[PDB]
């Protein structure tokens, strides 16, 4: 397990290996947090997020 | 659904339903926008004019959440076939936009790549709809939600007595009596990531419900990704 094979990469989301460097990226609707890693919603009802 | 739990306020806000004329739902489908909508192909034929209903859990008994929407624009993939089901995938656009709310959220589409070596490759998916609970049993008035496990693509194959494409991929227990049912189909299937829920398949197909050796059958997402972003750009 190397790069986004160990534990995601750290990403919060989507995670791709890009020169033996890993890479996160988040879905519409949220941006890539500071960390390059966490992603941040960017309004209210952010998608795959359950109301609870 | 059959087995599970219902989905508890909050717990699955991209459930939408498809119901015809006299208002009866036939058929499950998953918010993806405020304008569209993910759904079983076949379930098309179901019904010659229906709309989609979101934000509800008990069909007889307003939560005041509901809202139903008419459908502008009906998507099918060209490549469906009712002879195998395969490309059982289509997209709706909606007339008025969908106002997202306490049980009314989309549900995340991922990134092919991404979702094949890490979502799918989770030990389980969620399932949920307004199905029948039983084979031979009526449709749901509670929206149900099943936690399935993802099954491997070999057993899938060995089990069916029907053509598993790659567009399809196995889902549910062997002899558990929990799978999806009539219904549910073109219903939501997301897996489930720290926190986040992504759209991983749309409920297709399956002989019977729950039978032992017999698995549910869902749409691989996955493989239509592509088509899906280029269907809602227009
Ligand atoms: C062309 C061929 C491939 N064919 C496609 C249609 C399929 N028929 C059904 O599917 C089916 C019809 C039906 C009617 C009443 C009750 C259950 C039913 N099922 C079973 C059902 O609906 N079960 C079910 C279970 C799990 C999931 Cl994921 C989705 C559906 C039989 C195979
Ligand atoms: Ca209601």
């Amino acid at each position: 397990r190397k790069l986004c094979s160990l534990d995601n990469g750290d990403c919060d989301q989507f995670c791709h290996e890009e020169q033996n460097s890993v890479v996160c990226s988040c879905a519409r609707g949220y941006t890539l947090a500071d960390n390059g890693k966490a992603c941040i919603p960017t309004g209210p009802y952010p998608c795959g997020k359950q109301t609870l | 659904i059959v087995g599970g739990q219902e989905c508890k306020d909050g717990e699955c806000p991209w459930q939408a339903l498809l119901i015809n004329e006299e208002n009866e739902g036939f058929c499950g489908g998953t918010i993806l926008s405020e304008f569209y909508i993910l759904t079983a192909a076949h379930c098309l034929y179901q019904a010659k004019r229906f709309k989609v209903r979101v934000g509800d859990r008990n069909t007889e008994q307003e939560e005041g959440g509901e809202a139903v929407h008419e459908v502008e624009v009906v998507i099918k993939h060209n490549r469906f076939t009712k002879e195998t089901y395969d490309f059982d995938i289509a997209v709706l656009r909606l007339k008025t936009p969908i106002t997202f709310r306490m049980n009314v959220a989309p549900a995340c589409l991922p990134e092919r790549d991404w979702a094949e070596s890490t979502l799918m490759t989770q030990k389980t998916g969620i399932v949920s709809g307004f199905g029948r609970t039983h084979e031979k049993g009526r449709q749901s008035t509670r929206l149900k939600m099943l936690e399935v496990p993802y099954v491997d693509r070999n057993s899938c194959k060995l089990s069916s007595s029907f053509i598993i494409t790659q567009n399809m991929f196995c889902a549910g227990y062997d002899t558990k009596q929990e799978d999806a049912c009539q219904g549910d189909s073109g219903g939501p299937h997301v897996t489930r990531f720290k926190d986040t829920y992504f759209v991983t398949g749309i409920v297709s197909w399956g002989e019977g419900c729950a039978r032992k050796g017999k698995y549910g059958i869902y749409t691989k997402v996955t493989a239509f990704l592509k088509w899906i972003d280029r269907s809602m750009k227009t």
